[PDB]
């Protein structure tokens, strides 16, 4: 037996031999009490894996950015206010 | 003083010395013939 | 002059074009 | 894993069997030599690539050889 | 006899060796049926391991 | 024979660890087992959902005080979107983990036995549909508690001192 | 019992051995088979305990060893004597010490060299010296040159009389063990005999010398018709007229009314205004207290008299319940380890110059040191460099200790077996806080670079920006400017004018110091200074604690303390010995150093050394732009690296030519350093090889075979000259600018 | 410029989505057993 | 020679644990189990660093690697002078003899020992790289 003696090695018992233990692996099932909202919304992520949620991410990420992009005003995002002051101008006379 | 001698007679002091006596010998040579750039001949 | 909106198109068509070829030639290389 | 060999210029010192860290060498009967014996690697699976064996072995060049390869689990001595 | 004279002078063949093309002395001969490098050579001069002694068949070394 | 708090790993000596009271201790233990990535037992689409709904909450606070348009009256909106775009990307990062890690129909290989030896059921959070419904829950908490933090700051306008 | 045990003539003297070069090892006394050995006989013949294993003979060579370094030290101080006795102009710069610069060494006229004897001033002519030694000399009393000849010249009996103590202690009458095992005699010895009575002898000195004829100086007094120190010490009412107190005449001492001595034993703090330096009032009463704390602290330790602490009994006393044994088995350690010793007290004696490096520019010692800003900077560079060294070894000999005077038996669930049993634990957090560190320190660098280079300057870590105040150490200056007020009623001024309170002392034209003031830059600077120093201890307590075993290599005790590798398996085993750790370490810390050197130099020249005018308007070397330009990366770059750096290069065709053509010798040597670095030995033996048939082609091939350098040995040499080349490029570019500048 | 727009549009995706997308499918493939 | 079995009543020598220890690898894929017989309670230096005392006869010890065995066994044999055994323990239960094959140390040569990987030619007598182009064979392994 692993605790019987100061014998640590166990072929009966080998998870305890080698250390595959669970140290805050709590399994009370009783957390939460309301949660018929949380299972109803959630069915496009739950159970889709590289389907639905992946694919969703990906358009969702493009068109937002996208978007974001082309309709920002020129106050926000400083590359599409544009210039404002006159060509500082170059070295020999070159513009 | 075989020992001695021998000890005198290794590598590194008779680099020291032998390079002591060329650097003498360049720097006395630059006292009396300095800044030389030609070989006058 | 400046190139119009039709010929931006037209460069984005056959860009990708050339990306179908190009993942053709990549599936022909790796196989 | 890694490929051990050995030559016919072994001279059956066993310096190599000692030197190794995890076992992969071991002494044969053998008639090639005066002490009647040569190294052999019949568990080269272990072996790490180390080549230990390879400083130990006095012939002008060695009897032993290791040439790496592979880099199994075994190999690149890993703990995790 | 199998090979060179004990203690007569002897050049190295092996190309694979530290002393190929270098003189060395052979120190002893074994005359047992099988050895197939029994010449033992003494060299003046170590290789990089630090070894100054070789095993050689007859067939790779040659009188001076 | 002293108290000699320190032990090892379950008093296993061989086993890479220690026993510490930064460990073990029964505040931190109590505090750490009931974690919503520790209950085993609850469903993971609701532990990813609590989960995401801390993530997400403290996430939006950072972009709100520090990011470029913090000097700006629309500062509250660009961090808002700032942490919903990291959690969409975390999103992907945990989908793109849990296709690689895990395997339709393989059993959970996750440790199913505690300290003392109970030999408790595995966890279902290390499985394919597991890992999927634990991400699609982080995803939909991650949205409402940036949204929840994005009213509370700004559409309600609760008193904050920083902010 | 503590007793004096010595042996009668063990070593012949006798040149025998002299003439046999490798006679310490069995393994080199052979001969030279390759050229290797000669190497190996330069690597190996200072470690004693590999020569033999006895403990009394290898106490015997370290006790002679250090006796000859003394002599060493003493032939060089007593150079640095004659060179101010002869090649110096230390008298006219005693009558104007303001406007002559020191100079002690004069070049000869041979090749054109003769440009390096500037004209430092005083009618004298010759290099310009930034050793202190002139204020030393000026707060020692000195006023002529033949003081500094009869110091030299004792000097020299000093060495000769080490160098023969040496020969006696090994040769004649070598002590046994068990007299370099009383560690309790020794402690007691150099506690109440070598620090305490040295600390009341130079009491004695200043009291007597120093005071008075320091204050003559400071009043005006031509040094010539000062009266000379025997006429303080024999004509006391000549010493009276200064200090009234003397007219007492140690009653107040045995009498217990002490304060009567208030006129030269002060508690003033803050700077001396005429010369900017300590008082000496307060230094004599310094020395006088810590000669006193440090006899009573030499009574401690039991030798022979009963009353005292056995130091065995005190450890083994100290365990609790989160360690083992605690403190149990460090005895032995300690008393038969010379690693162990050599590790700990490198240790403290780096930190220690590095407190030296911090407080002598803080509180200036010696009279016009502050405004001499060359040897401020060159004191705090060396000493800072000097204790990074002695830390980087103290690593080197914990590690040596660790591999080869570690015993297992002897040291069971103690503190090193527990710290060795949770190294992963330990290495594991500090490269966390490594990285942690490095990211937000370095990354706000790089952020602020960024900003900068994309035109937002509102968005960086400035005090125009996003503000990083240490208001930590804000507080700490406060409560230190505060000090005198409330916390240490008997002070007069605080314990430096970097603290605060809105005072300047400006001696001549220039500043001495000034509240020295803590910004964002400030806050990042020390935030970098504390990664740098995470990082070195990484490097340096990996190779300790992982010196004898690991999860690759459980055998590494086994290989030794320097070796190569253990193969190309595993993965490749490069760099796995202690050895290399350290020699990645010497790297870190030369970063480390060279990083706080730097922001000394740029800090002191931007917000401290300057020249204040008659109105009173103070401007800087710089003009500080530390606050805004420390920064950037960009800004470390241009206006300190490229700004500051045109002097050095500028220094052609002047006496600081020397410095210039060092600078760039510097980098040659640095870039020489990173092929030794960079390049294995394989390619460097094949190539040895074709040069070796092209000797033999013409029968000039040498016996003695030539080998490529080691694997270790390539790396020491790489480390050797990069180290070299980069403190020698530091040492030339500030000694120009600050010369320049100054 | 014909399409300022056009910039604005391209330098996002190329800039985020495309490597992110790539990224994916790359560690996915990388992580196989088969 | 047969091999011994792999006892589960061997106790384990007196340590105080450590962080060098068994680890996930253990328990996935394979661990090691080294036994060695001590005539007295003596402290020996573990191969994962730390001390420990070994018991007053048979001794069980869980190692990582196989290379920690060679090293604690080497220890054991040119120190103490004990025998020593260990095997290859897999998370299925499948315990392996491995280091004493046929009950002798491999230094000593024995009988009944196949030669494995032994060639019969000089090194430098191997076939060039080129000669063995496009086929899937090393020239060492001819
Ligand atoms: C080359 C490609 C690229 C592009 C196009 C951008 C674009 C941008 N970066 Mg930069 N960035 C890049 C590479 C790039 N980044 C790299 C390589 C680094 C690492 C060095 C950074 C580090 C960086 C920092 C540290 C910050 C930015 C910020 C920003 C944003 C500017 C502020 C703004 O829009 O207003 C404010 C922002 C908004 C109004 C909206 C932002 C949130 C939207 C919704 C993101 C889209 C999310 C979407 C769901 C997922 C799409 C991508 C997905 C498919 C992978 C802008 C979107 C700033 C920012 O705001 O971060 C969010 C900022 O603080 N970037
Ligand atoms: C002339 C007097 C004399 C004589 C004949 C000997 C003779 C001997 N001594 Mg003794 N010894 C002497 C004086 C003398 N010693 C003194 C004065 C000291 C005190 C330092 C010692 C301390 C001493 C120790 C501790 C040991 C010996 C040993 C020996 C033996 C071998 C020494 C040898 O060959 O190394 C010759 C070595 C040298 C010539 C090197 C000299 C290095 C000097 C000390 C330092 C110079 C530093 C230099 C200034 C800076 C260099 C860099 C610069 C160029 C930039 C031999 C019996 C050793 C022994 O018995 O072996 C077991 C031994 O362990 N001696
Ligand atoms: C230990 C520290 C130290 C250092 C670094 C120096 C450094 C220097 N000294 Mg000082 N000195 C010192 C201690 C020191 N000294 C001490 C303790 C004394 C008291 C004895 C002196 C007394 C002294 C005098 C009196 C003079 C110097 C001078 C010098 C300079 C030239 C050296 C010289 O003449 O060698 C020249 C080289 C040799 C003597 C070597 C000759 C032997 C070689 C190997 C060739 C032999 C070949 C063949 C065998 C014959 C140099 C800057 C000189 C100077 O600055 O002049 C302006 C000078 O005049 N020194
Ligand atoms: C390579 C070694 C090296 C070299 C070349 C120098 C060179 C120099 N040092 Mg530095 N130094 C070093 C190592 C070195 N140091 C180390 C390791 C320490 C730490 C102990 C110091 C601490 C130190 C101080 C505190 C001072 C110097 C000074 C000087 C200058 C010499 C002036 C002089 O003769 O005054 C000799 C020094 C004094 C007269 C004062 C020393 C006072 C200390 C407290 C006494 C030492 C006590 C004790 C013996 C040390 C061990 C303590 C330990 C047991 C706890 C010169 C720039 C002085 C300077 O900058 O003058 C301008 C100076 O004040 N050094
Ligand atoms: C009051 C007694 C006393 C004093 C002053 C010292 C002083 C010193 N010891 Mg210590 N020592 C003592 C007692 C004392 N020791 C005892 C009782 C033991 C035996 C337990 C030791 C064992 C010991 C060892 C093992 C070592 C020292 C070393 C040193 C020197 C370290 C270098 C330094 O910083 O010195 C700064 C000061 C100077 C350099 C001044 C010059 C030295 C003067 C002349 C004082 C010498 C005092 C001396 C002990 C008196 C006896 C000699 C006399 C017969 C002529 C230092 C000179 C180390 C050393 O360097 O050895 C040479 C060393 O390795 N000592
Ligand atoms: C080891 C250090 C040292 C030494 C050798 C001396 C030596 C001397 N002192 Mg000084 N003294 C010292 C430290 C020292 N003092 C310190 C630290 C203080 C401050 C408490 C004094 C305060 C002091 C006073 C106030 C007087 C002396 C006097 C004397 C002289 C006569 C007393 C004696 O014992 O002789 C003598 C030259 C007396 C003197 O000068 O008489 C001629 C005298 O009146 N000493
Ligand atoms: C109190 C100070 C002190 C003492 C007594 C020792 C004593 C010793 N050390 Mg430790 N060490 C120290 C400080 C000290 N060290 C410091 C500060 C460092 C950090 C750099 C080290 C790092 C260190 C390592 C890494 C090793 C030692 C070793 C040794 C042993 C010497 C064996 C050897 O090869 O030396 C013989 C002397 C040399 C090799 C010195 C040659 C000259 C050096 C390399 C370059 C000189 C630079 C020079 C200033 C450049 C300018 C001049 C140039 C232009 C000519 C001996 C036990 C070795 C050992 O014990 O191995 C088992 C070893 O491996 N030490
Ligand atoms: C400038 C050159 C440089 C840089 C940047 C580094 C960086 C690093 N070294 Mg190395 N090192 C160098 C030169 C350098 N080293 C040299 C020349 C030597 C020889 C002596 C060493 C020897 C050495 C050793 C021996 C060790 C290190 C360690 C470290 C680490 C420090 C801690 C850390 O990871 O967090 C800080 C990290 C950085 C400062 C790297 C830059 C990160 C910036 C600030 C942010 C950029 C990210 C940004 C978002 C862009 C994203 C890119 C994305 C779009 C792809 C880090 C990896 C130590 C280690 O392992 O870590 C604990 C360690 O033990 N180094
Ligand atoms: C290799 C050639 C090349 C390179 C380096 C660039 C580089 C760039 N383009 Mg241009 N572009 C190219 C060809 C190229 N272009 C061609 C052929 C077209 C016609 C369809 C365009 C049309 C185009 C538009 C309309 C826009 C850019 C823009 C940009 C910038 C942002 C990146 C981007 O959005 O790409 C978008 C690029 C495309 C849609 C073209 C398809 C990709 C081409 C065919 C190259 C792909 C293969 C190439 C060999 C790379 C191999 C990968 C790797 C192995 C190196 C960047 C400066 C943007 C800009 O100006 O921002 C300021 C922008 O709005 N590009
Ligand atoms: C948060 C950790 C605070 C530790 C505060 C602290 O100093 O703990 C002190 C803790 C108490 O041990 P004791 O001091 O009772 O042990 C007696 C000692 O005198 C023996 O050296 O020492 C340790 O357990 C080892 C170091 C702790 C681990 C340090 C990690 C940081």
């Amino acid at each position: 037996k692993y605790g019987e003696k100061s014998v640590y090695f166990d072929l009966g018992e080998i998870d305890n031999t080698t250390g595959n233990w669970d140290l805050y692996g709590n399994d009370d099932p009783n957390r939460y009490n309301g949660f018929q909202n949380k299972f109803f919304e959630t069915f496009a992520g739950a159970f889709t894996k590289r389907g639905l949620l992946l694919k969703f991410l990906v358009l969702g990420g493009a068109t937002t950015i996208g978007y974001l992009g082309s309709t920002s005003s020129g106050d926000l995002l400083a590359i599409k206010n544009g210039p404002k002051q006159a060509p500082i101008m170059g070295p020999r006379g070159r513009k | 003083m075989q020992d001695v001698k021998t000890y005198l007679s290794t590598a590194p002091v008779l680099a020291t010395l032998w390079f002591g006596f060329l650097a003498g010998l360049l720097i006395e040579i630059n006292r009396f013939f300095p800044d030389a750039l030609v070989l006058p001949l | 002059t400046s190139i119009s909106d039709s010929q931006i198109i037209v460069a984005l068509v056959s860009a990708f074009i050339t990306g179908i070829l190009a993942l053709r030639l990549g599936k022909s290389l790796y196989q | 894993a890694h490929s051990v060999k050995i030559y016919d210029t072994c001279i059956g010192c066993t310096q190599c069997v000692r030197a190794c860290p995890t076992d992969v060498l071991e002494m044969v009967p053998w008639d090639g030599c005066k002490a009647s014996q040569i190294a052999s690697a019949p568990r080269t699976e272990d072996c790490v690539g180390c080549k230990r064996c390879e400083s130990a072995c006095p012939t002008d060049f060695l009897s032993v050889r290791v040439y790496l390869g592979a880099e199994t689990t075994r190999s690149m001595g890993l703990a995790y | 006899v199998i090979g060179p004279k004990r203690g007569s002078i002897v050049k190295v063949l092996r190309r694979e060796s530290y002393w190929f093309n270098d003189t060395g002395k052979v120190v002893a001969v074994d005359q047992a049926p099988g050895v197939r490098y029994p010449v033992v050579v003494r060299f003046d001069k170590v290789n990089y391991a630090g070894v100054s002694t070789n095993n050689y068949s007859p067939d790779e070394l040659e009188q001076s | 024979e002293k108290y000699q708090v320190i032990e090892p790993l379950n008093g296993d000596p061989f086993i890479g660890g220690f026993e510490t009271p930064v460990t073990s201790s029964p505040l931190i233990a109590w505090y750490l087992s009931n974690l919503p990535a520790y209950r085993t037992a609850v469903a993971p689409l609701l532990r990813g959902v609590e989960i995401g709904l801390a993530h997400g909450y403290l996430l939006v606070g950072p972009f709100v005080l520090a990011g470029p348009l913090r000097n700006s009256a629309v500062r509250g909106e660009a961090g808002s979107l700032a942490a919903a775009g990291l959690v969409t990307i975390l999103t992907m990062c945990l989908t793109i983990y849990g296709i690689a890690s895990f395997k339709e129909g393989e059993a959970s290989k996750a440790p199913s036995l505690t300290l003392t030896g109970r030999q408790k059921e595995a966890d279902k959070l290390q499985t394919a549909e597991g890992w999927a419904s634990f991400t699609g829950g982080w995803f939909f908490g991650g949205l409402s508690g940036v949204a929840w933090a994005y009213f509370l700051l700004y559409v309600i306008n609760l008193p904050y001192p920083v902010k | 019992e503590v007793k004096i045990m010595v042996e009668k003539d063990p070593v012949k003297t006798s040149f025998e051995k002299w003439a046999k070069p490798g006679h310490f090892s069995r393994t080199l006394a052979k001969g030279p088979n390759t050229t290797t050995w000669i190497w190996n006989l330069h690597a190996d013949a200072h470690d004693f305990d590999s020569h033999t294993n006895d403990l009394e003979e290898i106490s015997r060579k370290v006790f002679s060893a250090h006796f000859g370094q003394l002599a060493v030290i003493f032939i060089w101080l007593s150079g640095m004597y004659f060179h101010g006795a002869r090649f110096s102009n230390y008298e006219a710069w005693l009558s104007d010490p303001t406007h002559i610069k020191p100079s002690a060494q004069v070049v000869w006229p041979i090749v054109g060299q003769k440009i390096l004897n500037g004209d430092v001033g005083g009618g004298f002519q010759g290099i310009q010296i930034t050793s202190g030694f002139f204020q030393l000399w000026r707060a020692s009393g000195i006023t002529s040159e033949l003081q500094l000849y009869t110091t030299a010249i004792g000097g020299l009996i000093f060495a000769a009389l080490m160098l023969f103590a040496g020969w006696f202690h090994y040769h004649k009458a070598a002590p046994k063990l068990a007299w370099f095992q009383n560690v309790e005699s020794m402690l007691n010895h150099h506690l109440a005999g070598l620090l305490g009575l040295g600390s009341l002898a130079w009491a004695g000195h200043q009291v007597h010398v120093s005071l008075p004829i320091n204050r003559l100086l400071d009043a005006g007094v031509d040094p010539k018709e000062i009266p000379l120190p025997h006429e303080f010490i024999l004509n006391r009412d000549l010493l009276a007229q200064l200090y009234p107190s003397f007219s007492k005449g140690l009653t107040p001492f045995f009498t217990l009314n002490w304060s009567e001595y208030s006129d030269f034993l002060t508690f003033r703090g803050g700077l001396n205004p005429v010369t900017g330096g300590l008082w000496l009032t307060d230094t004599a009463h310094h020395h006088l207290a810590i000669a006193v704390l440090f006899l009573v602290a030499g009574h401690m330790y039991r030798t022979n008299f009963g009353i005292g602490h056995s130091m065995k009994e005190i450890l083994e006393a100290h365990k609790g319940p989160f360690t083992g044994e605690g403190h149990k088995g460090l005895y032995e350690i300690l008393t038969t380890s010379w690693h162990a010793q050599l590790a700990i007290n490198l240790a403290m004696l780096g930190s220690l110059t590095i407190i030296v490096a911090h407080h002598m520019y803080a509180m200036p010692p010696y009279p016009y040191l502050a405004t001499d800003y060359a040897t401020q900077l060159s004191l705090f560079t060396h000493h800072m460099w000097i204790g990074g060294f002695l830390v980087v070894g103290a690593a080197a000999h914990a590690a040596i200790f660790m591999v080869r005077d570690y015993d297992p038996t002897t040291q069971y669930n103690n503190l090193l077996d527990r710290v060795l049993r949770h190294r992963d634990a330990i290495i594991s957090h500090l490269n966390w806080v490594c990285i942690f560190l490095g990211f937000h320190s370095f990354g706000l660098y790089i952020h602020n670079d960024t900003m900068s280079a994309l035109g937002r300057p509102q968005d960086m870590f400035s005090d125009t920006a996003i503000q990083l105040q240490p208001v930590f150490a804000q507080w700490i200056q406060n409560t230190h400017a505060l000090a005198p007020s409330l916390t240490a009623p008997n002070a007069t001024a605080s314990t430096s004018l970097t603290w605060g309170g809105g005072d300047l002392v400006a001696v001549g034209g220039k500043v001495a110091l000034l509240p020295i003031p803590l910004g964002t830059a400030d806050f990042l600077v020390h935030h970098i200074h504390a990664f740098t120093i995470h990082v070195t201890v990484l490097i340096l307590l990996k190779g300790v604690l992982f010196a004898r075993s690991s999860r690759l290599i459980p055998d590494k005790a086994n290989l030794g303390f320097r070796f190569p590798c253990d193969g190309p398996g595993r993965g490749g085993t490069c760099q796995v010995s202690a050895w290399d750790h350290v020699f990645l370490g010497l790297f870190w810390m030369y970063n480390a150093i060279s990083v706080v050197i730097f922001h000394f130099s740029w800090k002191m020249q931007s917000d401290v050394w300057g020249s204040i005018s008659d109105q009173g308007v103070v401007t800087h070397i710089t003009g500080g732009n530390f606050a805004q330009s420390s920064i950037t990366i960009n800004g470390w770059l241009r206006d300190f690296l490229w700004a500051q750096a045109s002097q050095v290069i500028q220094s052609y065709g002047s006496s600081l030519s020397a410095y210039g053509l060092l600078f760039l010798g510097a980098h040659f040597v640095w870039a020489f350093s990173l092929m030794f670095l960079f390049s294995g030995r394989g390619y460097w033996q094949e190539l040895i090889e074709s040069i070796v048939w092209a000797h033999n082609k013409l029968k000039v091939a040498p016996a003695i075979q030539p080998r490529a350098l080691s694997i270790v040995q390539g790396r020491a040499v790489g480390v050797a000259h990069y180290l070299l080349g980069g403190i020698a490029t530091t040492w030339a570019f500030f000694l120009a600018r600050i010369i320049s500048v100054g | 410029m014909t399409a300022s727009y056009l910039p604005s549009i391209f330098v996002p995706l190329i800039g985020l989505v495309f490597p992110a997308i790539t990224m994916a499918s790359l560690f996915i493939y990388i992580e196989q057993d088969e | 020679f047969t091999p011994p079995t792999l006892n589960a009543d061997t106790p384990a020598p007196i340590f105080g644990g450590s962080t060098g220890g068994l680890l996930r690898k253990a328990q996935v894929e394979e661990f090691y189990v080294i036994t060695w017989e001590s005539p007295k309670e003596q402290i020996f230096e573990m191969p994962t660093g730390g001390a420990a005392i070994m018991r007053s006869g048979p001794n069980l010890l869980k190692l990582a690697r196989k290379e920690q065995c060679l090293a604690l066994g080497a220890r054991l044999r040119t120190k103490f002078k004990i025998q020593y055994q260990f095997y290859r323990v897999f998370p299925n239960g499948e315990v392996q003899y491995l280091h004493p094959k046929d009950g002798v140390y491999p230094e000593k040569v024995n009988a009944g020992r196949t030669a494995v990987g032994v060639n019969n030619r000089s090194i430098g007598q191997n076939a060039n790289p080129a000669e063995l182009k496009f086929a899937h064979k090393q020239a060492y392994d001819l």
